[PDB]
């Protein structure tokens, strides 16, 4: 036959110029049939619709080729609650649209795609159809219809093979519970292979650490009941024999690194056998490989388990992964915060050594850093030479941030007004976005903020904001306190030594205070600043210019966040006040969580919440009355009304107070009090000091995942606060508060649960403040307020 | 200079060479730069302006103002040969 | 007379399938924010008790309803509704 | 709208988006050479005058008559 | 209720409409040890020795009764004997195979062992490895037992003195499906999961033939339905049953090659009466075409997702009551109810009996109340 | 993706894309968009889909259709292995790569972003390279002639920016590799010049001052 006609047919939508590109042999080649087949099937590769007819006649290549509905105009319809977009962009993976001809096996391969989604979930009762009535002159319409049933509600998990080790305690070990009655709520139901696998896991690897080395893995499996679901788990394994981690033993490849290792591979020999102790060792002398620099290392460690004398000697033999390599870092995004802000966030960096150590480090600090939902951190190769691998990393933004308006309750004051916006994201360029308007009637307050921690240098931190806040809110004449506070003040943080940091706080803040209370406490800071108070009205004003610096510094030694098991949050901060402050005065205030279960079982756990604050007034010119740390109220010490231990609330008599507010305002108002009322509750004394015990164990009626989010808190812990600058000749009829024993008896229980959506402390406490200063109330309650 | 007393700069410095004796002992003159490129894994530093002459060095001290210099400059022309071995590991 | 029968062994590497994909999706949740400690001293309440509702993605909108009781100033019913997008 | 915000003739960036700094030859001297040409390098060699920013349009490029 | 009465997936289901009590059943036995069980899955058939209602609960309690009012003679919470804490929780999987002066009975446990008929207290004790899921089959002192994860024992009524263990053939994910290890002729012949049936010998377990016959899930993943569950019926030494989705063979013990076959209807319970055999299907309606080529003259439809046990064609009275404690007697032909009990939410997971024509129930509650219509 | 209702009766592809051509004049390129694209799936025939789809194109990138812009791309170049378009195309499929630009907001001051996405750069950069080669003759022809040069320019100062970055970080040790890349990449850049230099300070304080030297007197006597 000799090809003499380029003879395609159909001509619906095609490129007829790629379609004699389809054709290898072109017209006017003289081929035999084997070159005609070979054409078919090359036509065949177009692989979007090919209705072969291959004529052979005379010369002309009658081959034809019909379209149909082959166009994939598709709909689609009749859908449950699965996600949809899901199944969308899915189509899209495929391309499967308007277009992309058709292909019997491609909508076959989506359909059951989907199924078996369906199946890995277990939702899983397929009625699954992807109907193609195709509009006319070869139109499509598609509706994908599907009715399914929920996932695996978790029936019976029965365990096999179990012995010396009770079910429910593996049970506990793993994830799958299937359990609501009244003792709990939350239980839900659902699949995954992958429980199974970790379980399994959990399992066997807990039986090295009972150090029953051998183990024999049974073919553990699930039956599903029919007709509707049930999910049966047998658990089918095998302990195997119990063993002692007798030696371990090192023969890798290495240079001098096997010295430079045996210090950790060194224990004492003859433990109980230990798989952790195998996980341990291994990730140890990986990270000290990196602590040398290479590639990744094999790591056998093979190990020697006699039976009757329980032996695991460890045949640990690795050798390194191969030599140091260079690598290509490239992020894309590159948005208002440019590349070199997380070129900074990630600890990695070419030209050095590598390591998936360190750009692991990258990786979680990104994730915790954040201004994006993935860090998707894809090693590449580059080829040649084995080194400057690509490693392109991607992230998707968590922009434009905080829209708000909290709107609340007029009525007794103005329906109260909050514009939040916090566009970080956006102008987190490097920067911080916070801005605050809220006003309710009379509590006007302003945060603008902006804050690059890493002004010039990653270690330069810059906040600068004002925070401005109007308290205007009064009941009475002549006696109207309002508190008008601008601040402004730029912050810069230095930790080079981590979880190590000094931070300089440099803020000014005016304060124009009008109409102060007869407070014999404002006013011996009036007379102290020279003020000689009206002693018949509650009506002097200062206006309060000070110009100060602090240094507020941190260190943090802490294992674990949700769970806090061993916490070293060690945080002093001092107020200084130079001459241009209107007062010259110091604030100390210690702050110190020290945290440590003796018990690795968690159930002998010694914790220490320690607070002190001083404050250092330069005389006339003192610590600001109110420059006070809150004594009681629920800070530390529960049940009470903060800032009120110590000092009582004494007014120096004022019945000229103008307006008496109907007692909506007392001790020395005009209907008020007489010579001076020694009224309760006055603003914590100049030092204070507070101590807190804290312990933990689980109650033999609960559940281990319960302990992991319970916390049980045992305390009676009393602190003391008095005003060291004191006097006793007005203070003799009422009492003196020089006095380290301010104390209390709050013999107290308090419980914090931490549901995977919100923590909650509740406590009694059986109180005897020995110095009053507060009121008595047994029932502490709030629920933990995540920030 | 002073004593350990003034402005603060000690977060992690990082600079990576794992340099050994080995690096000591598998060179000779005209070596193969192929076979000293894989011995070497990365040829960090060529002369742009002239023969590969590789390039390597070892500048690291976390932290602290100090830091090594422990510089591989080896000789390559062309015909592959090191005429020479370079290094001032001292600052 | 030829002799050309197998006289070869060949090899060759390929893939044959890859196909994998997996699902995800989230419908809400909520941030409630609670506290009360009671007086217990003359008897009453008082708290700051409020919520959030944690939607998708998007959507986020708070609660809260507080209180202050006993004082000659009392705050009786302070309901407070807010909202959050940072979408 | 009433105010900005708009994009119809002004070519995206501006003119000196179009062209803002022309290259310049730098020259190795002797016995050192430097291999450029290396990725992304197809001689831009143009005639001209060809249309160029406002001048460039991208009209829908039809036929004479349909 | 409205709120948690919308949010969720649903199918179908039937009235069963017209009901004909033209027969008056009356439970002249009514009695009940409760539990039983409530929900779950497995074969827990009580026994009984001339008269003696073996009562029993989902605990390794061992009880009796009498036909009678219902009147126990022994119960022993034989549960466990020295497990980890004093009679542990011990559920049942395996009814009770009551051989001579010993009650039979295994546990998911693994846990095999013969019972004082008199007491229920242990006549010999062989505890076994593998979910013990299938009843003691005490046949002529070959105690065969199969456990659920495709292992099956041969013991002996002694003192269960294992004989011959079969770790046979299952699907890769185990699930659903019981076959009946009956022999005759002396062959260990038993149907089997994955459209598979196997012949092996009663005393090695060796196989004489084996039978590979229809599909289900995996590379054709049918999804939740009730297809054919794998326990047959066989007279002649030839094996009835369909083949896993509903294709009815014949099988000769000495062959089990496939004879005529029927590709019709995913049942899972059926009973033979005389070459007659009868549908049940995915949505447990009834068009009871027997095997004589065609014969659906005792196809009654009237039940959509309704549940059943395996039929009793007792009294000529074509009788079984459902899975959701409903009782029904049916017309001898198709169909209509010669009678019907829509009285119990019961709900049941093993097998009752109609022996001596008096309907010995095992329901989840009202465990056991024979009816006499 | 399927969307644009056809809340319009269904009439010839004819006047529904003459009604197309008046809002391509009109410039209301979504509704232009929505009947083309009405048309094709009333009309998934017609050689007249040809010139719909060009139109789709323009009121595409007229409207800033990105995805859709793509759709049209791969599509049509599925059915052009050559068109009287292509370089049209071709640019277009350039200015494609620019679609991904607009970022904030300037009247008087202005912000940076010559230091971000360079993927589509070089894309744009092989379209254009082509163009020019295959299609030497049009007002897209020059235009890219020049295009190639700006956007090549404007890589060199995003590699300005990368480097400096490692610099300034102390990281030099990167950056000595990198200016012999930029230099596989251009020398004649003037962001090249401007960054030498940068590396010859670094060659001092790594004590390449022997080149540093080298590099400094370049930029003199090369360079400005």
């Amino acid at each position: 036959f000799v090809v003499k006609d380029i003879h395609f047919e159909g001509l619906q939508r095609v490129a007829v110029g790629a379609a004699l590109l389809s054709m290898p042999v072109r017209t006017g080649d003289t081929v035999n049939d084997e070159d005609i087949s070979n054409t078919i099937r090359a036509l065949f590769a177009t692989g979007n619709f090919e209705d072969v007819r291959v004529l052979r006649d005379g010369d002309t290549l009658l081959v034809q080729v019909k379209e149909r509905p082959t166009i994939a105009s598709i709909t689609f319809s009749g859908n449950k609650s699965v996600k949809d977009d899901m199944l969308k962009q899915n189509l899209e993976a495929s391309g499967v649209r308007v277009g992309e001809s058709l292909d019997r096996t491609t909508i076959a391969d989506i359909e059951k795609g989907l199924e078996d989604f369906y199946y890995s979930v277990g939702k899983y009762s397929a009625s699954v159809k992807a109907v193609v009535t195709p509009l006319p002159r070869n139109r499509v319409d598609l509706k994908l219809v599907f009715q399914e049933g929920v996932s695996a509600e978790i029936q019976q998990i029965n365990i096999v093979g179990n012995h010396a080790f009770t079910t429910d305690e593996l049970i506990s070990h793993f994830q799958l519970r299937d359990e609501v009655p009244w003792w709990n709520v939350v239980g839900d139901r659902k699949y995954q292979k992958q429980k199974l696998a970790g379980d399994l896991e959990t399992l066997r690897s807990y039986y090295l650490d009972r150090g029953y080395a051998r183990f024999n893995i049974d073919s553990t499996q699930v039956s599903l009941t029919p007709d509707k679901k049930g999910i049966y788990v047998t658990v089918n394994i095998t302990e195997g024999d119990q063993y002692k981690l007798s030696g371990v033993e090192v023969s890798g490849n290495l240079a001098g690194h096997s010295a430079e290792i045996e210090q950790l591979t060194k224990i004492e020999p003859g433990e109980l056998y230990n798989g952790t102790k195998v996980t341990k060792m291994e990730d140890d002398i990986k990270k000290l490989l990196g602590r040398y620099g290479y590639a990744y290392p094999r790591v056998q460690s093979m190990p020697e388990i006699n039976d009757a004398d329980k032996t695991v000697k460890l045949r640990v033999n690795v050798d390194a992964g191969n030599r140091f390599y260079v690598r290509k870092i490239r992020f894309e995004g590159n948005d208002t915060s440019k590349d070199a802000v997380l070129r900074r966030e990630m600890r990695q960096m070419e030209g050095a050594w590598l390591g998936s150590d360190l750009v692991d480090q990258g990786k979680e600090r990104l994730n915790r850093l954040g201004f994006f939902e993935t860090v998707d951190t894809d090693t590449q190769r580059v080829p040649g030479s084995p080194d400057q691998v690509d490693v392109v990393y991607k992230v998707k933004e968590r922009n434009t941030g905080s829209f708000n308006f909290g709107i609340g309750y007029g009525t007794e004051s103005g329906v109260s007004f909050q514009a939040g916006v916090q566009q970080d994201n956006w102008l987190g360029t490097g920067y911080a976005v916070g801005i605050n308007g809220t006003k309710n009637d009379y509590q006007t307050y302003a945060e603008l903020s902006v804050t690059n921690p890493y002004f010039t240098v990653d270690g330069v931190s810059l906040g600068g904001r004002l925070f401005y806040n109007d308290f205007q809110a009064d009941d009475a004449d002549l006696s109207d306190y309002t508190n008008k506070s601008y601040g402004t003040d730029v912050t810069l943080g230095f930790p080079i030594n981590e979880y190590n940091s000094l931070r300089a706080g440099l803020g000014y803040v005016h304060n124009s205070l009008s109409n102060m209370q007869p407070q014999v406490a404002m006013w011996r800071y009036l007379y102290s600043m020279g003020e000689h108070p009206s002693t018949s009205d509650q009506d002097n004003s200062f206006k309060t210019d000070d110009f100060t610096f602090n240094y507020g510094w941190t260190y943090n030694k802490l294992d674990r966040g949700y769970f806090p098991t061993d916490g070293s949050r060690v945080n002093l901060t001092g107020k200084v006040t130079i001459p241009g402050s209107d007062n010259e005065y110091y604030k100390v205030t210690l702050d110190t969580a020290t945290y440590v279960p003796i018990d690795d079982d968690h159930k002998w756990v010694v914790l220490g919440r320690t607070r002190w604050g001083y404050g250092d007034g330069l005389g006339g010119k003192e610590m600001p009355f109110y420059e006070n740390f809150y004594a009681g109220g629920s800070s530390t010490v529960r049940g009470f009304q903060s800032n009120t231990i110590g000092p009582k609330a004494v007014y120096f008599p004022h019945q000229a107070s103008n307006y008496d507010p109907d007692y909506d305002y007392e001790c020395a108002t005009q209907d008020g009090a007489k010579d001076l009322c020694k009224s309760d509750d006055a603003v914590g004394g100049n030092a204070m000091a507070v101590a807190s015990l804290e312990f933990i164990t689980p109650t033999p009626f609960i559940s281990d995942k319960y302990a992991n989010s319970v916390r049980t808190s045992f305390f009676w812990d009393m602190g003391t606060v008095w005003d060291t600058n004191w006097d006793s000749s007005q203070y003799s009829g009422y009492p003196d508060y020089s006095d380290p024993s301010n104390i209390r008896m709050s013999a107290g229980i308090a419980l914090q649960w931490m549901s995977p959506l919100g923590p909650l402390v509740f406590s009694y406490a059986q109180p005897f403040k020995k110095y009053d200063g507060d009121k008595a109330e047994q029932f502490q309650f709030n629920i933990g307020k995540t920030w | 200079c002073s004593t350990l007393e003034r402005v603060v700069y000690r977060p992690d410095i990082n600079q990576g060479n794992y340099l050994t004796a080995n690096d000591v002992s598998k060179i000779r003159v005209g070596m193969t730069q192929q076979q000293v490129a894989y011995a070497l894994g990365t040829p960090l530093m060529s002369d742009p302006f002239g023969t590969n002459t590789w390039f390597y060095v070892f500048r690291q001290q976390p932290g602290h103002e100090g830091v090594t210099q422990q510089t591989l400059t080896l000789t390559f022309n062309s015909s592959g040969v090191l005429t020479n071995i370079d290094n001032k590991p001292a600052l | 007379l030829s002799m050309k029968d197998k006289d070869y062994n060949p090899l060759i590497g390929r893939t044959g399938v890859d196909v994998g994909k997996s699902f995800s999706g989230k419908d809400w949740k909520v941030t409630a924010r609670a506290g009360l400690g009671y007086q217990f001293d003359d008897s009453r309440m008082l708290m700051s008790v409020g919520l959030n509702a944690e939607i998708r993605d998007n959507v986020r909108f708070g609660l809260e309803f507080e209180k202050s009781a006993f004082g000659k100033y009392n705050v009786d019913n302070a309901v407070n509704a807010n909202f959050r997008y940072s979408f | 709208c009433s105010s900005d915000s708009r994009y119809k003739r002004q070519v995206s960036g501006d003119e000196a988006y179009l062209e803002a700094a022309p290259l310049a030859e730098l020259h190795a001297p002797a016995g050192m050479i430097l291999p450029v040409t290396s990725g992304d390098y197809a001689i831009p060699v143009t005639n001209g005058s060809g249309a160029v920013g406002k001048a460039l349009d991208i009209r829908p490029p039809a036929q004479p008559l349909a | 209720c409205s709120l948690f009465n919308s949010e969720e997936d649903v199918v179908k289901m039937s009235p069963l409409p017209t009901v004909e009590n033209q027969f008056t059943p009356t439970t002249a036995w009514s009695t009940s040890v409760g539990s039983g069980i409530g929900n779950f899955y497995s074969n827990l058939h009580p026994a009984l020795a001339d008269n003696v209602v073996y009562a029993a609960d989902r605990a390794g309690l061992v009880k009796a009764l009498n036909a009678d009012d219902g009147k126990e003679i022994w119960s022993v919470s034989l549960a466990e004997k020295d497990g980890w804490f004093s009679k542990e929780p011990a559920l049942l999987s395996g009814g009770v195979t009551v051989s001579g002066g010993h009650v039979y009975i295994g546990s998911e446990k693994a846990q095999v062992y013969a019972l004082n008929t008199s007491d229920g207290t242990v006549a010999w004790q062989t505890k076994v490895a593998g979910e013990a899921l299938s009843r003691p089959v005490v046949s002529d002192g070959l105690v065969l037992i199969h456990t659920s994860n495709g292992q099956l024992q041969a013991l002996n009524e002694a003192d269960g003195a294992v004989k011959w263990t079969v770790n046979l053939d299952m699907p890769s994910l185990s699930l659903r499906g019981e076959s009946a290890p009956t022999t005759a002729f002396g062959a260990a012949v038993v149907g089997g999961d994955n459209g598979r049936v196997s012949a092996v010998l009663m005393e090695q377990g060796q196989m004489i033939w084996q039978q590979r016959i229809s599909q289900a899930t995996g590379s054709t993943e049918i999804d939740r339905l009730s297809d054919v569950d794998t326990t047959p019926v066989v007279v002649n030494g030839v094996v009835f049953a369909l083949a896993y989705n509903g294709n009815l063979t014949a099988l000769d013990l000495r062959s089990g090659q496939i004879m005529w076959k029927r590709e019709l209807g995913s049942v899972n319970d059926f009973i033979v009466d005389g070459n007659r055999i009868y549908l049940v299907d995915q949505n447990d309606r009834v068009m009871a075409l027997t095997i004589d080529g065609g014969v659906t003259l005792w196809t009654q439809s009237d039940l959509l997702h309704r549940l059943l046990t395996s039929p009793v064609l007792y009294n000529g009275n074509l009788v079984v009551g459902d899975s959701e404690g409903y009782l029904h007697w049916i017309n001898v032909e198709d169909g209509r109810f010669v009678a019907q009990q829509k009285v119990d939410s019961s709900g049941f997971q093993t097998e009752p009996v109609a022996a001596d024509g008096k309907l010995l129930i095992q329901a989840k509650d009202g465990t056991v109340y024979s009816i006499t219509r | 993706c399927s969307g644009s209702k056809e809340e319009v009766p269904d009439n010839p592809p004819n006047e529904i894309y003459a009604t197309a051509q008046q809002k391509l004049q009109d410039g209301n390129w979504r509704q232009a968009i929505t009947q083309l694209e009405a048309l094709d799936n009333r009309y998934p025939f017609g050689p007249y889909s040809q010139q719909v789809q060009l139109d789709l194109i323009y009121a595409y990138y007229k409207n800033a259709d990105l995805p859709l812009a793509q759709a049209a791309i791969d599509r049509f170049i599925r059915l052009n292995p050559t068109h009287p378009n292509i370089d049209y195309v071709m640019y277009m499929r350039g200015l494609t790569n620019m679609a991904l630009d607009d970022s904030a907001l300037q009247g008087f001051f202005g912000v940076d972003r010559s230091d971000r996405d360079p993927q589509h750069a070089r894309a744009a950069f092989s379209d254009f390279s082509k163009l020019v080669r295959g299609y030497p003759n049009s007002q897209y022809t020059t235009d890219a002639t020049k295009r190639l040069v700006f956007l090549k320019d404007r890589l060199a100062k995003y590699e300005y920016s990368v480097a400096e970055y490692y610099t300034e970080r102390g990281a030099w040790v990167a950056v000595v590799n990198r200016v012999e890349g930029m230099l596989r990449d251009y020398p004649d850049t003037q962001a090249t010049r401007d960054a030498l230099p940068l590396m010859e300070n670094a060659y001092r304080q790594m004590q390449m001052n022997a080149q540093a030297e080298k590099v400094a007197k370049i930029i003199a006597a090369n360079s400005s």
